[PDB]
Formats: structure tokens, sequence, C-alpha cells
RNA sequence: UGGUGAACUAUGCCUGAAUAGGGUGAAGCCAGAGGAAACUCUGGUGGAGGCUCGUAGCGGUUCUGACGUGCAAAUCGAUCG
RNA sequence: UUCAAAUGAGAACUUUGAAGACUGAAGUGGGGAAAGGUUCCACGUCAACAGCAGUUGGACGUGGGUUAGUCGAUCCUAAGAGAUGGGGAAGCUCCGUUUCAAAGGCCUGAUUUUAUGCAGGCCACCAUCGAAAGGGAAUCCGGUUAAGAUUCCGGAACCUGGAUAUGGAUUCUUCACGGUAACGUAACUGAAUGUGGAGACGUCGGCGCGAGCCCUGGGAGGAGUUAUCUUUUCUUCUUAACAGCUUAUCACCCCGGAAUUGGUUUAUCCGGAGAUGGGGUCUUAUGGCUGGAAGAGGCCAGCACCUUUGCUGGCUCCGGUGCGCUUGUGACGGCCCGUGAAAAUCCACAGGAAGGAAUAGUUUUCAUGCCAGGUCGUACUGAUAACCGCAGCAGGUCUCCAAGGUGAACAGCCUCUAGUUGAUAGAAUAAUGUAGAUAAGGGAAGUCGGCAAAAUAGAUCCGUAACUUCGGGAUAAGGAUUGGCUCUAAGGGUCGGGACGAUCAACUUAGAACUGGUACGGACAAGGGGAAUCUGACUGUCUAAUUAAAACAUAGCAUUGCGAUGGUCAGAAAGUGAUGUUGACGCAAU
């Protein structure tokens, strides 16, 4: 069977130096370098991947537009859109719950 | 070809023809994931088709 | 006649710390001027292991008072401090696990771990897992605060000085046998060189005062005194006693 | 090494300019003396040690 | 079936090392490798990282506890001294 | 390589300004059932990006071809 | 007395890479049996171990084999770890 | 190794043909890293060199040959190295790497003869060196040379930096709209500052999927065998980067409200913190179709032929299979007193500073269009002859790809592609050797000693003692079977439907008959075992080149010092260091 060696002059099987054999319309078998997977974008709070991002390596987000990076609404592309309902429903209750406590505050400083 | 035809046939495979244990040959693990499956796919299939219902099913799966 | 093994750690080249995969020096806040009249509220992000390091970390946010931005600090963790958490640095700060506060806003009995030995040190005593100090009593007329340290010993501190109420977490950790030599490598690959050891009379005298002999022994008492010099301090040194306690 | 710096090469280059036989005029000159190229350089016999 | 008659999951040591310290093994790693409560969620579902980090696979909660256990006896003395000072200075 | 799909389209880019070359490129595609027939692939070449539009009528072809723009340089084959 | 060496080798660190096919069958899990209670037992599943047979690799036990003005200032073959 | 021819004064050794062999894909093949340095290739050529010879050559003489925006270096930081401030040292210099220092550069006003003038803060990051295997912007296919190619030619792309117009989009509700939502899109303002993500990570195990390969059916060509048989044996039937549409495990959203608990993995996890179910959203690993692209490449058939050397035509298609091999990947699971880099760099979000509205009023991460991409390396070997070993030395020297059969198998043995047929030869078969073997009867009587050799050996089924830390001992011990051929049985996927039937597909296991000079793990491959004593617990390590062990280490046990103004240790000194990114569950010494 038709063997092949690397293209470039690294001859070690790092991970930066993966190939994989291809067929040409040569007809003939041939290693083809392929780069490092990309990783998703996660979630700034959570940890868990971003739906909606493109995955791409980090040089590549800069070559695609907008679209691709984020998403329609508040810390689009940055959380998880369960995180940022749960961010919303926390700084709302704890709003209402800071305008609670110093009502009641002043409620008890008229005691004396 | 022709051995393969034959081996295919059933020769060539008794005692005096295997050197490797019986798990080298066939892991008993790979006979045993074919088996469970088959009985598996079978529970869903009857499920889904109405011959047994989920309780039945669920003790079943089970066993 | 040979510069002897425990002489040569001391130049530090292969004997360093091996400090590539730790997370940083572990220590208290800066002791400011929030810590010194209030308190500040800080989150736990993180519970995070330390390589050679028995006991976890915990990683802490703390608002910058004087620039709009969030600080890092890391902690050493106390048994029951979870992610998410909040905790409370100061004087007023309530006594609570977590919490680090001067050893003068403590009653009698408290047990603190991360104790500093002077104010503003960022910790220095009770840091090993399990380990922790305990407030023994109250001096406000010297502004000072014994405490009894996990060797046994008693400590006087000033009150200013802080902790972190609680035990350090990770404990029970040395009550498990290793079973066998290759857990002890891995554990002092992250540690340091000084493993394995080999005994001084399996070896020459050119490299250790017990080697030689034509019987393995170390020929002469092996009690060296304070004053002993480089070379010579192989063995017991300054031993009050010897022997099995207790009979 | 098929990848080498500018000055080893051209070390390389002056090697192997020098690497070549006595001009054959020079042993008609007046008074001449020299016979043969004694500094001549051989990759199998001398190594140039870079 | 009954695998072993008490080795348990020290069987993976075999005959070394002695029966004395593959018995204290056998109860820290069986504490080690124990699920437990979660106080926050309420589920079997506390599993040990490393030494002292205990996670929850749901809820994600992460706490400090022991070396083997989640809790150590120590710690949880020292919960209820601290319980009582507190309470004590409060009142 | 980009195929376009839109003839209008097509008229478009055959005429703007950067592009100056076009093939026309016929392929046999021949079978006993489906269909024996002649196929046409119009290639416009662009600065960036080379354009081709598959035909696959004949009456097409050639109002495609009568359509094209003088001033290109048209190769067949 | 003043200099030069860690291209060999010793040890640490940093960054990479490499290691067929078999035997055995730990925990966890599922089903079942016996028992008045304690509780005991079986069949599967699973795939642990500074486990094991054994390739590449690493090493170097014996022949006290070859060689011993050698292929070689330490190698060759078989047997071995 | 052999025969013949050619060349040559001369041929065992050169060249060609023929034959016989070998490496047998962890190669005697195809590439590379270090190293070498022209050894590469051509022409001429044999005085010296090549373990003989030589017309040949890694020799000798003369020349030719290495083409990059995309492959590397160059950039980043790693363990580290090292200036400056400052301190020490008679001094050569030493410490230290952010320090006890007055240690700097961003936007905006800008009359663009021209560079600035005052503005108001912006962190306080301290030089720099350190990887041709770590990180990292971007290229592929076909062709082409005596010798170069991911670099040349042809075609087709991509990135960065810059410039810049048109179209589209948006705006009289100024800075888009749709979807309940997950989110969608051709776009769809956004300074300081902050936050977050990517870069960015262990190992092993089974399972799923992909790719290349292996195997195989039909057909369209070519070659071989054809006394006989053989719808046969061999061979060609290919599709790159890039782009558009589409395509997913996981994850998430909406409805709903679950015990008769259900769903579900090979592996038992999940659900009122909302399961099953119904319907949706998303990442695009990966695959499919299309463009690239048949015009290329491959295989053939007819004419012409060194007239630059061709011309003309046809086909290049459709399937199947899997515990297969190699490799990538996903979701998981095991393990740790081990939890398995950093930085450059890119993006997003939060915030709201400024700026912006009607025959060109802003902005455009949307499309198209314009320009440029420097420097150095690039030949070849990579070893039984291109490196090191005094040499053309049986030694040593990192790594990628890996066909068929047998077989558990990257074992051994045989073969295909590729490569080689090199190592002084001819003749003859004394002793003694070296290597390989055989042996009547006896069976360790040999010898210090069973040294050496022999015996055993695979797989299936039986059967396994003392002792034991209950895990083992154990393949204990000790037995039976095994070929070929002809069959039989069991073990599945889809689809029909609304109790089976029809189709498709592997190789495991078991049984029976027959058969033979009772042979059959038929070559290859492949444990001797038992009863005890001494000794070290075990796995592990060392005297490179006479000692591998009972020696060292080891877990376990015990003792000693020390709470930092410290213990132990370093330095000539120091405003100097190691432990120490440490703190008694620690470090240090035994
Ligand atoms: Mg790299
Ligand atoms: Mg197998
Ligand atoms: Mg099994
Ligand atoms: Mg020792
Ligand atoms: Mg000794
Ligand atoms: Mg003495
Ligand atoms: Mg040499
Ligand atoms: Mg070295
Ligand atoms: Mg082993
Ligand atoms: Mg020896
Ligand atoms: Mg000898
Ligand atoms: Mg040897
Ligand atoms: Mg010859
Ligand atoms: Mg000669
Ligand atoms: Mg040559
Ligand atoms: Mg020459
Ligand atoms: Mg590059
Ligand atoms: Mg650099
Ligand atoms: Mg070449
Ligand atoms: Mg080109
Ligand atoms: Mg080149
Ligand atoms: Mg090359
Ligand atoms: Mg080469
Ligand atoms: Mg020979
Ligand atoms: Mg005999
Ligand atoms: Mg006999
Ligand atoms: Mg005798
Ligand atoms: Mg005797
Ligand atoms: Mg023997
Ligand atoms: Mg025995
Ligand atoms: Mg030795």
């Amino acid at each position: 069977a038709q063997r092949v060696t690397f293209r470039r002059r690294n001859p070690y099987n790092t991970r930066s130096n993966k190939i994989k054999v291809v067929k040409t319309p040569g007809g003939i078998l041939r290693a083809q370098h392929v780069k490092k997977l990309a990783t998703r974008p996660k979630c700034g709070d959570c940890g868990s991947a971003l739906q909606g991002i493109s995955t791409l390596r980090p040089r590549q987000y800069a070559t695609v537009s907008k679209t691709h990076k984020t998403v329609s609404r508040a810390y689009g592309g940055s959380r998880c859109a369960n995180c940022v309902k749960e961010r919303i429903i926390r700084a709302f209750l704890i709003e209402e719950q800071k305008i609670v406590k110093k009502v009641v505050k002043e409620q008890t400083e008229a005691a004396k | 070809r022709a051995h393969a035809q034959s081996k295919r046939e059933g020769r060539h495979s008794g005692y005096g023809k295997r050197k490797g244990t019986r798990e080298a040959r066939l892991p008993s693990q790979v006979v045993w994931i074919r088996r469970l499956r088959v009985l598996r796919r079978l529970l869903a299939k009857y499920r889904d088709a109405g011959k047994i219902d989920k309780h039945l099913y669920h003790v079943l799966y089970k066993e | 006649g040979r510069v002897i093994r425990n002489q040569r750690k001391g130049a530090g080249s292969i004997f360093t710390s091996h400090t590539r995969l730790r997370q940083g020096a572990a220590k208290l806040r800066t002791l400011d001027y929030a810590e010194r009249h209030g308190y500040i509220r800080g989150i736990v992000k993180q519970i995070v292991h330390d390589s050679g390091r028995g006991a976890p970390l915990a990683k802490v946010v703390f608002r910058d008072p004087y620039k709009y931005r969030l600080r890092e600090e890391i902690f050493i963790a106390n048994e029951g401090v979870h992610t998410g958490q909040f905790i409370y640095a100061g004087k007023k700060a309530s006594l609570n696990v977590g919490n680090v506060l001067p050893l003068g806003s403590v009653p009698e009995g408290t047990i603190v771990s991360n104790v500093e030995e002077k104010p503003g040190d960022r910790g220095a005593l009770a840091r090993a897992s399990g380990n922790y100090v305990i407030i023994i009593g109250h001096n406000p007329d010297e502004n000072k605060t014994r405490v009894r340290l996990p060797s046994g010993a008693k400590k006087v501190i000033s009150s200013d000085a802080r902790g972190v109420i609680g035990v350090i977490a990770g404990g029970g950790r040395v009550d498990k046998p290793l079973l066998k030599a290759g857990r002890a490598f891995h554990k002092y690959r992250l540690k340091r060189n000084s493993w394995p050891k080999t005994r001084g009379v399996a070896m020459n005298p050119v490299d250790h005062p017990h080697g030689g002999g034509n019987h393995q022994h170390i020929g002469k008492a092996s009690t060296i005194s304070r004053g002993a010099v480089s070379g010579q301090k192989a063995g017991l040194i300054a031993a009050r006693r010897t022997g099995l306690l207790r009979g | 090494a098929a990848q080498k710096s500018f000055r080893i090469k051209q070390k390389m280059a002056k090697a192997k300019k020098q690497n070549r036989p006595l001009p054959q005029w020079i042993r008609l000159r007046t008074n001449n003396t020299i016979r043969y190229n004694a500094k001549r350089r051989n990759w199998r016999r001398t190594k140039m040690n870079i | 079936a009954k695998r072993t008659k008490k080795v348990g999951i020290t069987g993976k040591y075999g005959v070394r090392y002695g029966s004395s310290l593959r018995r204290q093994v056998k109860k820290l790693e069986i504490q080690q490798h124990a699920r437990y409560d979660c106080s926050f969620c309420g589920k079997k579902t506390v599993k040990r990282g490393a030494a002292g980090i205990w996670t929850c696979s749901c809820c994600k909660k992460t706490v400090a506890g022991g070396a083997y256990t989640v809790s150590t006896a120590a710690a949880a003395t020292v919960r209820s001294t601290i319980r009582r000072l507190r309470e004590m200075v409060e009142a | 390589a980009r195929e376009i799909t839109d003839i209008k389209q097509f008229l478009e880019l055959t005429r703007r300004a950067d592009v100056k070359t076009a093939t026309v490129k016929i392929n046999k595609k021949l079978n006993k059932a489906g269909k024996p027939f002649r196929q046409t692939k119009f290639k416009v070449r662009g600065s960036s990006s080379l354009y081709t539009l598959v035909i696959n009528d004949a009456g097409k072809a050639k109002k495609l071809i009568q359509s094209l723009p003088p001033t290109l340089k048209v190769n067949r084959l």
C-alpha cells in the first residue's frame, strides 16, 4: 500500500505536526497537514459552551463578521442565557430587597 | 480465496487449528455487547409497537 | 573529605523547589484601611488543588476600594468553605468560618488558621492541612493575645494580627499509608529533590561521618551538639533525649 | 543540517572555492618553489570543524 | 456473586504490602470514593476531585473538606465551637 | 470558485469592469435512462474568484452565448 | 598558581516523543436463590493492579561460548532480566 | 550466485538482457531531526584510494545545480540566562531581576508652507536573551529538471498591512429587524475603563463515528495461463486547498406535569432544581451534493514518427462487508497525599465618551474592486560507505508512513510494491577447530556444581496439594483431545405489516458421519516440574570496561531540631542566597 511522508521538515509526531492521508486528483496518496481543532467558546459564569458562537482558532475570529461571534442578547457571546436570566433576576430581587432594608431601617430608627 | 471459502463452509476450525485462546479469537465482551444490544433493540421495538407496555418493558430491560 | 549531602543542599542547584504548577503564594489580603476599620466582602470563585500542597486553595475576589477593578487573592481554603460563598475580612467582620478577623476580635477558644505572626505579614501559622491555632487568652493592656500553635507551643501575638476562622481543609491526609515507593516519588517530584534517601552508614567515610567500617554502624554518638559545624551536623542535632518515649 | 545559518553557509562557500588544485602556470614562474596545494581539504579525510 | 471475602477494593494490590496496611488503605479508599449528600441541592452527587476538594456533579458546588471524607470530626467540632462562640457574643 | 444559479446575476457579473475573460465548456453527460444530454458551463474570471454558471439546456446555452458582451474575451472548451 | 570542560556520564528542572498480542479478573452495577431474623449464596456485567506471559524498546544472567596482534581499547551468538 | 552480449589493451566484480535469490512494510523501502558540507548531477577520466580487481566509484579533473507573502527561522514565553538602579569586591568582577530609582507612551484638539503649542488622566506592567519537536496569520492540485520545487510553470485560493470607490444595509421612532424561547441574519455606531473566552494542555479503558488502507460483487478496458480445467489470475476505473448549501453526539428552549416510578449505557446514571413524550434551537469534528473539474490525471484503441515531434477517438461507472489495521475524534468511565506550562496573540461582552439625520446627511466586523508582502535556509546522505568511533569499522546515533497469507499477534515463516544481489576469489574435502546436529544399552556413575544439552511447550476440556497476609499459591501437580473431508445446529440486520413471512450478512461455538501406515499446536512458534533450607518482604537501583548480590532504595516504624529575631544549609563580601509560590498533617537531620 502507498506510504506517505511528512511534508514539512518536522519529523516528529507533535500535536502541531498532525496529518491525514488524502487521495489527490493524480490518483496517489499524500499526507495533508491538519491544523489543531478549535475549542468552543465557554460561558464566563458557568463554563459551558456558548450556543450560537462559531468555533474557530483565536486569530480566525478577526476574519468573520460579528454575527458569528455573538448572540442578540445582553452578554450575547460571553454568557449562556441562563446565567443572564439569573443575573437579571438576582439584580432585580436584590435591588428591591435593598429598598425594603432601608425602609425597615428608617422604621426601626423611629422607635426612639 | 479457496481457503476463505472453505473456512466459511466450516473447515480448518477444529481444536488442532486454534492457537489463541477463545477470548483472543473472539472477546466475550464483544459477544455480550452484541447480545445485549439485540435484546434492547427488541424490547424498544416491542414497546414502540405496543406489543408490551412500559412496565413490562422496564422489568424486561432490568432482567 | 568530601562535601556531604546536607551541605550540598544549601547551594540550591538541584535542590530548589518545583514551582511550575503552583497557583501562586497563598496569603491574606494586604492589610489596608478597609480591613483596619471595617470589613470588606469577597466572593469564593474556585476551590483548586495546589501542586505540592496538601491543603486546597480558595480563590477569592474582592473589589478594589480605590480603582474600578477586581483583585484576586489566593487563600488557603478552610473546611466548609464553598464556591459562591461570601467571605468577610476586617475588624468588624462576623465570627464565621472563612472570615478574616484580628485576633483581638475573637473570644477565647476560637479556632483560627493562617494566623499572622505580625500584623500585615499576610499569614504564617497553621497553614498545613488539618492544622489550626487556638485562641487562649487576651491581654488588652499590652494589646496581645495568647495562642496555642499546632506544635503545642504557646505564643503571644499582636492583637492586630489576623486569622481565618476555622481549620485548614484537607485533614487526615497523612492517615493513609503510601504503600509503595512510587507514591512517595510522585509526592516529592511536585515538592523538591529530597527522595529517595541514602543512609549515611551505607556510604564511605569520604561521603559521610557515618561512612565506612567493616560493619554498618555509626561508631560514635549520633547526638551532635549545637556548636558543631557544617559537615558535622548529621544525626540527632542538640537532642535533649533519645529513645522511645515512655519505655 | 539542511537548516544552516548564513554564517555556516558563508564558511562552506569559502571552503568550496578554496577546494581546487594548484594552478599550473604558477609552477612556471621565475624562482617558483610551490609544487602542489599543501592546504588541500577533502570531506572524507579532514573535517573543517564548522 | 461474592468475588472476594474481605479485601474488597484492595484486591487490586494482590498479596503485597501487608494485610494491616491494606486494611488501613481500604477504609480510607472506601471513604474517598464514596458518594455524599449535597448540602446545597440534596442529591447523592458529591465526589472528590482532589484531596480536600468535594464537587457536586449537579449544581456544580465545590466545598473544601477532608482529604478522604467530606467532613472531618474535628471540623464538625470546630463548626459547633464557632457557632457557640458567635451566639454567645451575640447574647 | 463560486457557483452562480441566477442568469440575471451572471449577466451583471459579466460586465463588472474587472472581469475580462470567460470560458464556455461543454460536458457530455450520457446515460440510458436519466439523461444523455449536453451541459454547458459559463465560467467568468473575476479578480478574486471564478464564477461558474451551469446550464443543462442547449436553448439557454445559445441564448446566453449570444447575450455575452463583445468586450469579454471568450474561450471555447 | 591560573585556566577549560556536564557533545560521555550522574542528578534536578522545562518542553516533546515512544511502548503488539495474550493470562488473571479488584471496586462499582444488574438479575436470581436460600433463610423465621441476623444474614448467607449463585450467575452475569465491569475492567483495577509500581499484577502476570510475551513483541518493539530498555538492560546485561549464563555459556565463565565466539573473539581475544578482534568487526570492536568492551564487540558477536545463544540463553537470559 | 550463474549464462550471454556490449565496452574495453585488459572484465569474477562496469553496463544491458536473461535466470536464481534476499530484505519481506518496527524493510536491505519512502522521508526527515542532529551532524557532514557539495558527498547531489553531468562530462572527461584511472597515477594514488576502494580489504582482490576495476573500463566502475561517496576517488581524480572540469563544470552545473538549492527560486517561497502561505514551509521554517524571524515573534512568544518555559526551566533558565542577564544588563540597568543600587550594594559588595584591591581588583579581574560578584549579587540581584523590580529591586531603598525623579526609570514611560496612548488618544484628542492640529493653521496639514511643518511640525507642534498649553489641555486632562493611563497603568505602574520595568531591559533583553531563552524552543528549526512547546504556542503561532495565511496554499493547494497537475506539470516540469541531468540535478530544484507545498518555492519554478499553469490553474485555482488564502492571510496580513495599506488605500479606497461603488453597490447593499441603516437614518425624518436617527445608530436593523424577526422568533414565546433556545436563538437567526449580508450588514446593522461605540472612546476610556473593566470583565470574560480562546491560546491552554495528564494517563489509561471499553464504546460510538469519520478518514486512509485491507477484503469483496457487477461492469467497461489492458496483460498472463489455456495438453486439461479455469464466466479465470493480475491490473486501470482518481478527485486537492478553497467556496456555497446541507449534515451532530453533547448542550439548550417551548408545551406538560410523572409511583403501577419511568427513561436509559457495553459500562447505572438521570428526573417536581420538571423525567418519559411532542415540537424546536445551536457548535459544523465529520460526511453528502455542487463549484474548483475533467479542461487535469489514469487506462486503452487507431493512424504518423526524431520533419518543433505528434495527431485522432473511447472509457474513466455502480455496489457491498467489518470485534479488521492505522489514525483522528466524540461522549463517557478508572486513577492520584501525582489533579497533569507560560506568554505573545485574537475575539466577545459590560460601559456610554464622543459623533451622526434627507436628490450622496454619518457609519459600515456586508459584497465587489486596487497595491504590496523584505531578510536568511532550501542540493544530497542520514548510515554494514556521506554522522561519531584514527577507516569505506559487524559498534553507537531521535523520529514519521507500514500490503497479502498463516497465526492471538508489529512473533517466526513465505510472498507483492520498492530496493539489493554488496562483503577477495578458484580448486580440494586431512588432523585440530568454530557453528549446527544425531546416537544402541545405561541414565548424572561425569563434574566443585546437571555446566552444556535434552525433556516440557499452543489451544480446548478435565483435575489441581501443603501453606496463606484470604489477595494468592496456580499453567501447582497430573491427564485427555487436536488433520482432512462431507454435513448438522445455535447465535443477527432490515422490510413487510394493523402470528409469521420475505430479503440481506458475518464468523464464533458445539455436535455427527466418513477417511488415513493412529497421523494431525505435523514446518514455524512454544513453561520442565516437585519436596525443602539460607537470605532479601515485594516492584525498583548500582560498580560504562572482571562483582546484579544477601549490597542500595522502598513503603512501614522510631528518634532529633525548629513558631521565622527560627531550624538546616550556601557565599570572599553584600541593601547576598537554598528550603520558601514554605509554616509542625511543614521543612530539616538520622
Ligand atoms: Mg510549533
Ligand atoms: Mg482478537
Ligand atoms: Mg469479561
Ligand atoms: Mg535509606
Ligand atoms: Mg559501601
Ligand atoms: Mg563523629
Ligand atoms: Mg567520518
Ligand atoms: Mg547531555
Ligand atoms: Mg508489570
Ligand atoms: Mg556478570
Ligand atoms: Mg568468555
Ligand atoms: Mg552479549
Ligand atoms: Mg562478486
Ligand atoms: Mg584496488
Ligand atoms: Mg553518484
Ligand atoms: Mg568531483
Ligand atoms: Mg508559518
Ligand atoms: Mg525571542
Ligand atoms: Mg528531490
Ligand atoms: Mg504557481
Ligand atoms: Mg528544496
Ligand atoms: Mg529535499
Ligand atoms: Mg534529502
Ligand atoms: Mg558472506
Ligand atoms: Mg543414547
Ligand atoms: Mg533410546
Ligand atoms: Mg567423580
Ligand atoms: Mg562433591
Ligand atoms: Mg542450564
Ligand atoms: Mg510450589
Ligand atoms: Mg558491574
